[PDB]
């Protein structure tokens, strides 16, 4: 999460919630890989929504 | 932005110098401590390099903002 | 039936089309075809570059520049050659590490491993004398430093050094003879590769399971041609990126300065693929002992099929020690590019000692203990 | 058959000796192994570079203070103990070979902590008198065979 | 395997090792290599 | 050509009677996790040894540079 | 020395049982046994021990190797009902191979060789 | 040693750094004008010809008029003598000195190096060149500089023989760009970066096409690999062995 | 499921001597499309920096 | 057996030690081993030569002179490499004439003959572009006259010519690419020689009697090693005479003049082994027809196993006609060194017509008549 | 005895010769090499 | 040669060292070559000069 978030922050040259969205989606995907299939969409949504709420 | 016939780089470098006061203090401490040298080998090039590396890293993107 | 009437059709059919191959080979078994393709690429681009290079100390650098700017497609050929050497060494090093991981040199494939070590030595010499041809600062000074290791041999050291140089220093006769030897040694590499491949076809390949595979064999041409094409395209992607986007990434900036025998660079370093041997040499504060240590490394590589016990996944202690060996050789690669320093000298000495310990102590003894654990 | 093998062995030795000797030094290379160096165009405090046998020779005109500074260094500070008089027939004109015995690197004149030659390959310093003081180099700098003539001309090689 | 597996399996015995006469006659080839090198280089003052 | 005694029934389907790459998207996360489960210990011990020894060496080199200062 | 090994032998046995547990867990997914991990090409004594076997044992060994190689190609393991039945430590070769190696050790003390060579092809 | 290594140069946001980005060809033109008026008094650039500036930096007629203002030695004539003539497109850039020794003699013993490949011939090329040209700072404590030498912490060793040559307004650009020292340094650094890699734009266009083609071909080859291996990956083996 | 048409099979696929010229014309048009897309993207991104932009600006 | 355990020793034993050979082979079956020895000698001398040769105009002549007078044993190496091409062509020509006399290309040895003709073409190209390398008057003007003969193919003429030259005339790019092509082609010669020998071993050699010899075969490695050594010693005697006593006898004095593109020599003739093709070309008063006739000679050489009937003795009419063919070829070799004269033009036209008549009319029809006489 | 010997013996009849359809299918390869050469060179609108 | 066509003909690829032991001793060839003037340089100022 932290690595990807700071990566997007440096890549976009500015600060917003989109970097947190990317970090949350990536974290959910990594967490969600290899499980039954209502999950690989839901978990990235949960993490991204959590990041958005945190911001 | 307006481009000036005068050189903007010394002014930008002077602007970044408060951001590196710690390295300047270390360099001045070195320069005071080798004041009474007689062998001719004591120098403070490393702390000088630390200070100017900090200033250069600050001022590098702000120098090309003022140049075409 | 038609290949039964001509010998050349029969040999090609037997060894390329209908050759039985284990059905469970993974993508770690693509290093050989990629190494052969990189040798063919090096030979083609080198033959094309030789039509514009001049092997004289007054015209070598200038002809390199003229080939870069004025010859049509000359920059593509020159960058393709210089970076195809690095990709050749990447593919060959990964091939050797595959063999070390699976213990592929064991019986009845001792000849394959020995011809491989011979191929690798010829490859190292070929690349080293090819790097001298641009006649830059690194090209001159690395040839000076490395060929000065002959004076570590007593009595007849300087005589062999002057015989190899053609004079009292590295100069024009050295460059001319290096050009002839460099043109010549790739054809010996092609012959050695043909012999090396024909040695493997006597018994076949090993499989990732490490068991006998004679019950499950499929034709090479129909199945592993496409599987080799996939890996060739992945290699072509990396080749395209290195040629067109980062052409001097794996090079040195000092080789773009013309050679000066009266002013050495501050940091004489080789190409990256000779850095582990250079770290082994620099870690020992004795030239004769360093040359002996390099020779003992290559002797231990030759003696692997007769002292090595322990193979793939099911032999787990040596499988775990393999990754320690891999970390050790990459640490040797990194240490070669750094300057001489007490901590780098100590760490290089420890890393060389661990490489010798893994090659000569872990592979026989731990292999014997795990054979006794599994089948005693 | 032994009589025939007497000639077969000598023929093989002659052929191999003909092939091996072609990589040896040519006649013009061997002719370019002696060079004359003028000392009239050298002023005190400067280093001239002359290519002798393809090699840089750091002939340097030395002053009296520089001669005294080179003489005042004792043998306990040298990895290879040797005096300045033993390494130089003339203390004013020091003829030295500028190739380090470590790996074959060429130091730079007028540099170093000892005001001599700074070899930049391994950070190895040399004094003004060509003796090793710091670095990984075990030996000292080579002093080539040379002699003084009546016209300030030095024969090297 | 044939190198160290044979030592570890107990297949290398004194009765299977080569004899001392065989080691003497095989090791006599060392003088042949010395005289061949001396014939090739001829680096002597031996002729007097 | 090396007669092998064996008793089996083998079945094979035409390659134009099945799909080619559609299952590759389903199995891709599972294969990723299986690869890292199988090679996790070796990659980790490689990374620990390489980066730890490199970091210790670089740290002590920086201390060596600092010790030369006046 | 004597009881040195006397005590050093239970530690060897414990390490051997742990090793066989881990490797047999690895082997059972492929349906293999510990004796299937021995190659007649890799060892001439194993090649000699394999021709001293009854034909049904050799047919079973070939069947197990074929199943394991098919599983390795498919990147699969055995299903749970087959995986619970696997017996990785049921020996079929160790007695014959031990006899072969004892015979070779006996012949070597009298200066005799083994009455077989490596498998040579072509 | 730190002083022998010299001060490292910061990473400047050059507009040609990315693989999708071209050169700034207006800056190459302004960089060549800094070369003609300040650099070329003591630097040769011996591997450049006026023909290579056409279509990159000038038109044909502009480059011909630039080359025609130079004196080029030619010969021998029918009387076996050396004469001079107007430069042409095939001629190389004029060298300020006939040989290395007079170049050393004109500069206190130091030889000003050739600038055709100085950008790719230094570590961190363009950044080091810009920081060296704009970086003639005051020496630190305990560092003394001999006569004929000038302090520059970006030069390894800290004592360079090249004096400060870029001054404000010392070049009169023809596009109205005001010529401070930093603008002149940036333009000449751009020109030297072009001189080291003259075909960077063409190489990047070819690399984009090659990467796209190989990336599509990887998918097509994976498709043809999986089609051939499908009767094997889905085969059914039934045997009597249970174990 | 998805399946190549029979009438399109009998024309461009059954003989290699008809398949190969179709392959060459498809290769020509594919190269043209890839060239067009790469050149358009490069010229759009680097607009105002090329030499032709300066020359057309001076008209 | 020790050779039965290593696959390298098995192949070497089978094809060089125990290979069954007819016991009645005379000394005209030593052409092939002599040709292989000459190929190996040329490769060795050239690889040694390339360490002192510079492949650039304004350095090539001076580098050859420095090789001749300053390199130790350099004059021996140059004269050996120059006269070895002549001896190589002498041996290969006598080999081809042996095969023409005995009908050696017939069934089942057609692949042997075809691979031989391919080897001969590569030998011709190699020798020509190697003759260009010293950069004398004969080198430059022969390369000019031969390469500017592609202006006989309609439309696509001077395009191919200018692409070969790398310019608009023979210059430094032509010499620089000729060096690379000449270095490279002898390795293709060695590979084709290995394939050629391997094609013969499928069925073994013919015998002077021209009958089946399967009943009387002996080992190669004992009986035909010393027999080849005798002929090799004769060849070494001739070679030593040519190198040490008459080193410039077979050459041309004009090639000791540096090349001048603005002044041409009075007589431009190639080396002696190219003279028969030159006479065929120079006799016909049309460039395209001369190139067509030169191509037709080699096409008729390729077609010889499928049209040629008739062997050595016991086929006496074709045996007698062989001597007229030999006289015709030697006459064409003599005519190529003369000037263009109406009588020499007429005689060369008659000789070319008889060469085609023998190759395409005598060998099928007279051979069929001989078979109808003997077994009809 | 492959070549002119086959036609002297009477082994090349009207039968054992290729049919018209076989020669047309082989003769259809003439357009493939023409199209391949035109694809390789690309002399567009060069036909007079 | 030295008194007739040394004024109009060249002998490049020939050096004075190639006459020692053929028609002159070492000192005679040294004294003969010391009577000629050849172009040498450049010196430290970058200028060509002449020497024996
Ligand atoms: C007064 C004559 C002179 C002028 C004008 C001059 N140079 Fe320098 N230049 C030198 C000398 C002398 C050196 C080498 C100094 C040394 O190596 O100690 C040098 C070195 C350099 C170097 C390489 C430094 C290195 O680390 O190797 C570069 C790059 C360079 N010059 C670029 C330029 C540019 C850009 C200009 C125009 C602004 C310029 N030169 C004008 C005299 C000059
Ligand atoms: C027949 C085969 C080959 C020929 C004719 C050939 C020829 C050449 C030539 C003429 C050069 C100098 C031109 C230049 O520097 O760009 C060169 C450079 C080089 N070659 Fe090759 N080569 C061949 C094969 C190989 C092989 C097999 C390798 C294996 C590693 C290799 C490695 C190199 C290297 C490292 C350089 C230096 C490149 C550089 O830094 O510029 N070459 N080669
Ligand atoms: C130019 C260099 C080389 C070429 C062209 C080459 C080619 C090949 C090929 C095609 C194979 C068969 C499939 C494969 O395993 O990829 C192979 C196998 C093998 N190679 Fe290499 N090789 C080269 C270098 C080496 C080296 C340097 C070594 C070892 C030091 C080596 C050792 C082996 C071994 C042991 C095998 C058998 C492995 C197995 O089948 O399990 N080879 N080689
Ligand atoms: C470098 C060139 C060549 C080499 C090394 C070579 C080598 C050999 C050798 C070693 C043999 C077996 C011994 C012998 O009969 O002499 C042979 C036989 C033969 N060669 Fe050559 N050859 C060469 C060129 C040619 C050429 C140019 C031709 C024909 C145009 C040719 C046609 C044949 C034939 C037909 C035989 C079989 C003769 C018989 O068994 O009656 N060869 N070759
Ligand atoms: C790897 C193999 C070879 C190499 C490296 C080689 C190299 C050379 C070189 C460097 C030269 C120019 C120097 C000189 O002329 O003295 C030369 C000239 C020549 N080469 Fe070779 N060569 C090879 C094989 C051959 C072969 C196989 C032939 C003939 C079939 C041949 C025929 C010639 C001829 C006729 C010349 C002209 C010699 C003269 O008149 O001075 N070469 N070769």
């Amino acid at each position: 999460f932290s690595f990807t978030d700071a990566t997007v922050e440096n890549m976009r040259g500015k600060h917003d919630m989109t970097s947190g969205m990317v970090a949350g989606a990536v974290t959910g995907f990594l967490f969600g890989m290899g499980r039954p299939m209502p999950q690989p969409v839901a978990w990235p949504l949960a993490f991204a929504g959590a990041a958005v709420a945190a911001d | 932005v307006e481009y000036t016939e005068d050189d903007p780089k010394p002014q930008i470098e002077e602007d970044c110098k408060p951001h590196c006061v710690k390295e300047w203090a270390a360099y001045k401490a070195c320069a005071e401590r080798i004041k009474d040298d007689t062998t001719g080998q004591a120098h403070c090039s490393g702390q000088y390099f630390d200070f100017w590396k900090c200033v250069d890293h600050c001022a590098a993107p702000k120098i090309f903002a003022h140049l075409k | 039936r038609m290949h039964n009437k001509i010998q050349l059709l029969s040999v090609l059919n037997t060894h390329l089309v209908a050759y039985p191959t284990p059905m469970n080979l993974n993508y770690s078994w693509n290093g050989g075809s990629l190494a052969g393709m990189m040798l063919a690429s090096q030979m083609l681009t080198g033959i094309l570059l030789a039509m514009h290079y001049v092997g004289h100390v007054d015209y070598a650098f200038a002809s390199v520049q003229h080939l870069m700017t004025d010859v049509p497609s000359g920059m593509i050929l020159r960058y393709a050659h210089a970076n195809g050497a690095s990709l050749f060494f990447i593919v060959v090093y990964l091939h050797v590490l595959r063999g070390m991981y699976y213990g592929s040199g064991a019986q009845p494939r001792e000849i394959v491993w020995i011809s491989g070590v011979v191929i690798l030595l010829v490859m190292i010499i070929t690349a080293f004398i090819g790097y001298v041809l641009p006649w830059g600062q690194m090209s001159f000074w690395g040839a000076t430093v490395i060929t000065s290791l002959a004076t570590a041999i007593p009595v007849v050291g300087k005589h062999i050094m002057y015989w190899l140089w053609g004079g009292f220093s590295v100069d024009n006769p050295t460059l001319n003879r290096f050009y002839s030897f460099h043109y010549t040694l790739p054809f010996i590499l092609a012959g050695l590769s043909v012999f090396h491949i024909a040695a493997l076809h006597q018994y076949g390949s090993t499989n990732p399971l490490g068991v006998n595979s004679q019950s499950s064999l499929i034709s090479f041409g129909s199945y592993f041609g496409a599987k080799d094409l996939v890996g060739a395209l992945f290699l072509a992607l990396v080749f395209s990126i290195l040629v067109f986007f980062y052409p001097d990434l794996l090079g040195h900036p000092d080789n773009l300065i013309p050679a000066n025998p009266y002013s050495t660079p501050q940091h004489i370093v080789p190409e990256w693929y000779f850095l582990w041997v250079y770290a082994i040499l620099r870690s020992i504060p004795n030239k004769a002992m360093g040359v002996l240590a390099i020779g003992l490394v290559f002797a231990s590589l030759f003696a692997m099929p007769f002292i090595g016990l322990g193979g793939g996944k099911f032999r787990i202690i040596t499988e775990w020690l393999y990754w320690t060996f891999l970390a050790d050789v990459l640490l040797l690669t990194w240490l070669g590019g750094n300057e001489i320093t007490p901590i780098t000298s100590f760490v290089g000495q420890c890393c060389t000692a661990y490489l010798f310990f893994y090659l000569l102590v872990c592979q026989p003894l731990v292999g014997y203990l795990e054979t006794q654990f599994a089948h005693g | 058959q032994t009589g025939g093998r007497f000639l077969y062995a000598s023929a093989a030795r002659l052929a191999v000796l003909k092939i091996v000797m072609s990589l040896s030094a040519a006649a013009d290379t061997m002719a370019l192994s002696s060079l004359e160096v003028d000392l009239s165009g050298v002023e005190e405090g400067t280093t001239i570079t002359v290519k002798w046998r393809g090699k840089p020779v750091f002939i340097r005109h030395r002053t009296d203070a520089e001669i005294a500074q080179s003489a005042e260094v004792a043998l306990s500070e040298l990895r290879d103990p040797q005096k300045d008089v033993d390494r130089a027939i003339n203390p004013k004109y020091l003829v030295v070979v500028g190739i380090c015995t470590h790996l074959g690197c060429v130091p730079i004149s007028g540099a170093g902590n000892y005001q001599g030659w700074f070899c930049p390959c391994h950070g190895s310093h040399y004094d003004i008198s060509g003796r090793i003081r710091e670095g990984p180099a075990p030996y000292n700098l080579e002093v080539p065979e040379y002699r003084f003539t009546e016209g300030q001309k030095v024969v090297i090689g | 395997p044939i190198g160290v597996w044979s030592v570890f399996q107990g297949y290398v015995t004194p009765a299977r090792l080569p004899s001392i006469q065989t080691l003497t006659r095989v090791g006599a080839w060392g003088g042949v290599v010395v005289v061949g090198g001396l014939y090739m280089v001829q680096p002597w003052d031996w002729l007097a | 050509r090396q007669n092998i005694p064996l008793r089996e029934i083998l079945y094979q389907l035409s390659p134009y009677q099945q799909d080619v790459i559609r299952q590759t998207f389903t199995n891709a996360p599972k294969t990723f996790l299986r690869f890292f489960k199988e090679k996790g210990v070796g990659l980790a011990t490689f990374g620990v040894l390489f980066f730890g020894i490199k970091g210790y060496t670089e740290h002590e080199m920086h201390q060596e540079r600092l010790a030369e200062r006046y | 020395t004597s009881l040195l090994k006397q005590v050093a032998l239970p530690v060897f046995n414990s390490l051997a049982t742990t090793y066989r547990s881990v490797v047999g867990a690895k082997l059972a997914k492929y349906g293999l046994r510990f004796d299937d991990l021995q190659d007649p090409l890799k060892d001439e004594d194993v090649a000699e021990a394999l021709r001293r076997l009854p034909p049904d044992v050799v047919v079973a060994r070939n069947c197990r190797l074929r199943r394991a190689l098919d599983l390795s190609c498919k990147h699969e393991a055995l299903p749970k009902d087959l995986l619970e039945k696997q017996t990785p430590e049921l020996s079929y070769l160790q007695d014959v191979l031990n006899e072969v190696r004892a015979e070779r050790r006996e012949r070597a003390q009298l200066g005799a060789p083994a009455p077989y060579t490596r498998i040579y092809y072509d | 040693n730190e002083a022998a290594d010299g001060l490292h140069a910061p990473h400047y946001p050059w507009g040609h750094e990315g693989v999708l980005d071209s050169y700034d060809h207006a800056a190459i033109r302004r960089g060549h004008k800094v070369y003609q008026q300040v650099c070329a008094a003591c630097h040769s650039m011996q591997y450049l010809h006026w023909r290579q500036l056409v279509g990159v930096c000038y038109t044909e007629e502009e480059a011909k008029a630039l080359a025609a203002e130079t004196e080029v030695e030619d010969g021998p004539n029918d009387e076996g003598e050396m004469f001079t003539r107007e430069g042409r497109l095939f001629d190389a850039f004029p060298s300020p000195y006939a040989n290395e020794q007079a170049a050393r003699y004109a500069n206190g013993g130091a030889y000003p190096p050739d600038l055709t490949l100085i950008s790719g011939g230094r570590h961190n090329g363009p950044n080091y060149i810009f920081s060296l040209l704009t970086g003639y700072r005051d020496p630190p404590a305990g560092i003394s500089i001999r006569e004929g030498l000038y302090y520059n912490p970006y030069f390894p060793g800290g004592a360079i023989a090249m004096p400060k040559m870029l001054v404000d307004g010392g070049v009169e650009y023809e596009d109205g760009t005001p010529a401070s020292a930093s603008q002149q340094a940036k333009d000449i650094t751009t020109f030297l970066a072009w001189a080291s890699y003259p075909y960077q734009d063409e190489m990047r266009v070819m690399g984009i096409k090659a990467c796209l083609m190989i990336s599509i071909l990887i998918g097509f080859a994976a498709y043809s690999k999986r089609l051939r291996w499908a009767p094997i990956k889905s085969q059914r083996i039934v045997m009597d062995v249970v174990n | 499921v998805m399946r190549l048409s029979e009438a399109l099979y009998q024309t461009f696929f059954k003989r290699s001597t008809v398949y190969i010229p179709m392959l060459l014309v498809g290769a020509y048009f594919s190269n043209e499309a890839i060239d067009y897309a790469v050149d358009k993207m490069w010229t759009t991104r680097n607009k105002g920096k090329l030499f032709s932009d300066i020359i057309a600006e001076r008209t």
